[PDB]
């Protein structure tokens, strides 16, 4: 269980990462 | 301004992998130790 935990949480964390990659370039395009 | 908001989601992203992968990692710890 704590190991499907952590590999949801690493998914978790590298969508975060694509997310926020996505949210900087909206951003730059809205400048 | 782009830059910015960039490294500050990163650091925000990097944030709460570090804070789950720490704590997923103390679990762990726990478990081997009871």
């Amino acid at each position: 269980h704590l190991n499907e935990k952590k590999r949801k949480i690493y998914e978790a964390k590298d969508m975060f990462d694509i997310g926020s990659e996505s949210s900087t370039l909206l951003l730059h395009d809205a400048s | 301004a782009l830059l910015n908001i960039e490294t500050e989601f990163t650091f925000l992203r990097n944030r709460l992998y570090g804070k789950k992968l720490l704590k997923l990692n103390e679990h762990e710890e726990m478990i081997q130790n009871e």
